């Protein structure tokens, strides 16, 4: 009989950021550290 | 010491009119850098902002307060203040707002916290943020949906409980609808990432597959966005082992076979893996794959893969599935030879090949051997000697005793014997097999307790025994005693082959 190959790849090769929502606010630059350090 | 302390008191005023007016000025100050920083530096102020937001019944106040937190969320000190002031619970509640503005401020603020504030993930989970975010997937603003789905990806990644909550909330269905509905790349990408993380959970798979996820993801396989295409493939591959019974994979299968010719390794790897699973025990899928040149496409993939076992193993398994149990199985066995696959198939039996690939390759060869026209080519490529080597080596590890390389040497034993069993249908092959002093080993295998081994051992002996010389050699090897016992096996195959060897030896 034929056999299955069980894949479970969750963590994917890292390799324009998400576009901000349309709100009436001045553009605010996020802290430099928050842009050079990966997500927590 | 001037505006902040005062506005703070005003925000806590008992009269809402004074409160609402304060909310407007506070929001206004949050738009300016100097006063924004001043606001985030006041524990009492941020705390009053948060309390006011989650308690006010004035849409205008709810907008200015959420807008304020939103502005504070661009700075580490702001994010920390929001977090310490019970911000998360308040923001999650605001996700239920009927006001778009409030909703956008809230999800943006929560997203910024999940991205840069340690401890936010647990807090959001705790506050029941997962359920609301999933419930918001029926909204239609694509930028909003992108941020929301991104929040889910962050919360579900590596966390099984969050994945189940998304499931219980109806996440799969809603996410698949997104893939099937929009064209905004950023949304498709983030959404395909959530499905990917969820496809890792064996409990989420059925939900996603039944919702038509295989098709929804298949839809973007030729999109200009490589990250979109690849994430859809990762997800499809994770799901494939749970979608082998799905009807309507014809369209996807065509695209997948085409993807085998990609220059991108990750694309080819996934295309092969998905094809192998979808061609597992599904005659309809096997026929469709053959129909669109799957045999040739897979042979080419294996050749291009070289020593990349991440590609050859699933491609070889696919070919194994395609060369068995279906209308076009035999034509498939023949086509592998026509597309020049025999040489590489036999090559895969040797190092650096690892056991998993070795087991799959032996299986394919067993199938290919069913086509008489492959007998000579396989012999000419050195299949027999090597198959014997693997058998001997495997048999020894069996008696000298489990999983090696993640493969049981008992499987190699019957796999190799099973392959030699079929190749022995050829006169020249029989000369080679017997010439390798194998008979003693085969007779030995008759004593195995595994019926499958017994069967394939009796099988090769039977084929070999059609030649007088070999028959007497088998008889002279003491096969009569063990065979006479197997003659009484409740296993049809064992008993039939056993009687056959005895009959042949007495002609």
């Amino acid at each position: 009989a034929d056999t299955l190959l069980h894949f479970a790849t969750e963590s994917t090769p890292d390799g324009s950021s998400l576009s901000a929502l349309s709100l009436d606010e001045p553009f605010i630059q996020k802290d430099v550290e928050l842009r050079i350090m990966p997500p927590v | 010491t001037r505006a902040i302390p005062e506005l703070t008191k005003l925000l806590n005023d008992e009269d809402q009119v004074v409160v609402n007016k304060a909310a407007v000025m506070v929001h206004q100050l949050s738009k300016k850098e100097a006063s924004r920083h001043a606001i985030m530096r006041s524990p009492q102020m941020v705390s009053a902002i948060v309390r006011t937001m989650q308690n006010t019944n004035d849409v205008e106040t709810a907008r200015c307060t959420a807008g304020t937190l939103h502005n504070l969320s661009h700075h580490r000190e702001g994010l920390l203040a929001i977090f310490k002031s019970g911000g998360i619970p308040a923001l999650v509640k605001m996700l239920g707002s009927p006001v778009d503005s409030v909703l956008f401020y809230a999800i943006t603020t929560l997203h910024n916290l999940l991205l840069h504030q340690e401890g936010a993930k647990m807090a959001v989970r705790l506050a029941g943020g997962l359920q609301k975010m999933v419930a918001l997937l029926n909204k239609t603003n694509v930028k909003f949906l992108a941020i929301t789905t991104d929040c889910l990806q962050i919360l579900a990644y590596g966390n099984q409980e969050s994945k189940l909550i998304i499931l219980a909330s109806g996440g799969p269905q809603a996410l698949v609808n997104i893939m099937r509905t929009y064209t905004y790349e950023k949304l498709l990408w983030t959404t395909s990432r959530v499905l990917k993380v969820l496809s890792v959970c064996s409990s989420n798979k059925p939900a996603i597959v039944e919702a038509g996820g295989m098709q929804a993801l298949g839809l973007h396989l030729t999109d200009p966005s490589q990250r979109l295409v690849q994430n859809c493939l990762w997800t499809l591959r994770n799901l494939s082992d749970a979608a082998t019974k799905q009807e309507g994979m014809e369209g996807l299968l065509g695209t997948l076979v085409q993807l085998l010719g990609s220059d991108d390794i990750n694309v080819v790897t996934c295309a092969a893996g998905i094809l192998s699973n979808l061609t597992c025990n599904n005659y309809k899928n096997k026929m469709m794959v053959c129909q669109v040149g799957g045999i040739e496409a897979l042979v080419r993939t294996v050749l291009r893969a070289g020593d990349r076992e991440d590609i050859t193993e699933p491609a070889i398994c696919a070919l194994r599935h395609l060369t068995s149990r279906h209308q076009e199985a035999e034509m498939a066995q023949n086509a592998v030879r026509l597309h020049y696959g025999l040489p590489v198939v036999v090559k895969l039996l040797h190092p650096p090949s690892h056991w998993p690939l070795i087991k799959a390759t032996v299986g394919l060869i067993r199938n290919l051997a069913l086509c008489p026209a492959n007998h000579a080519p396989l012999r000419e490529q050195g299949a027999i000697p090597r198959l014997v080597q693997l058998l001997v080596r495997a048999h020894q590890d069996t008696q000298r005793r489990q999983f090696v390389e993640g493969v049981r040497m008992e499987e190699i034993v019957e796999g190799c014997t099973g392959a030699l069993h079929i190749l022995a249908r050829d006169v020249h092959n029989r000369i080679v097999i017997r010439g390798l002093n194998t008979i003693p080993l085969f007779v030995q295998l008759l004593y195995s307790p595994i019926e499958n081994i017994q069967r394939v051992a009796a099988g090769v002996l039977c084929e070999l025994a059609q030649d007088k010389e070999a028959a007497e050699a088998i008889e002279a090897e003491g096969a009569t005693a063990p065979l006479t016992e197997l003659l009484h096996s409740r296993n049809e195959g064992v008993a039939t082959y056993a009687a056959a060897v005895l009959f042949r030896m007495s002609e």
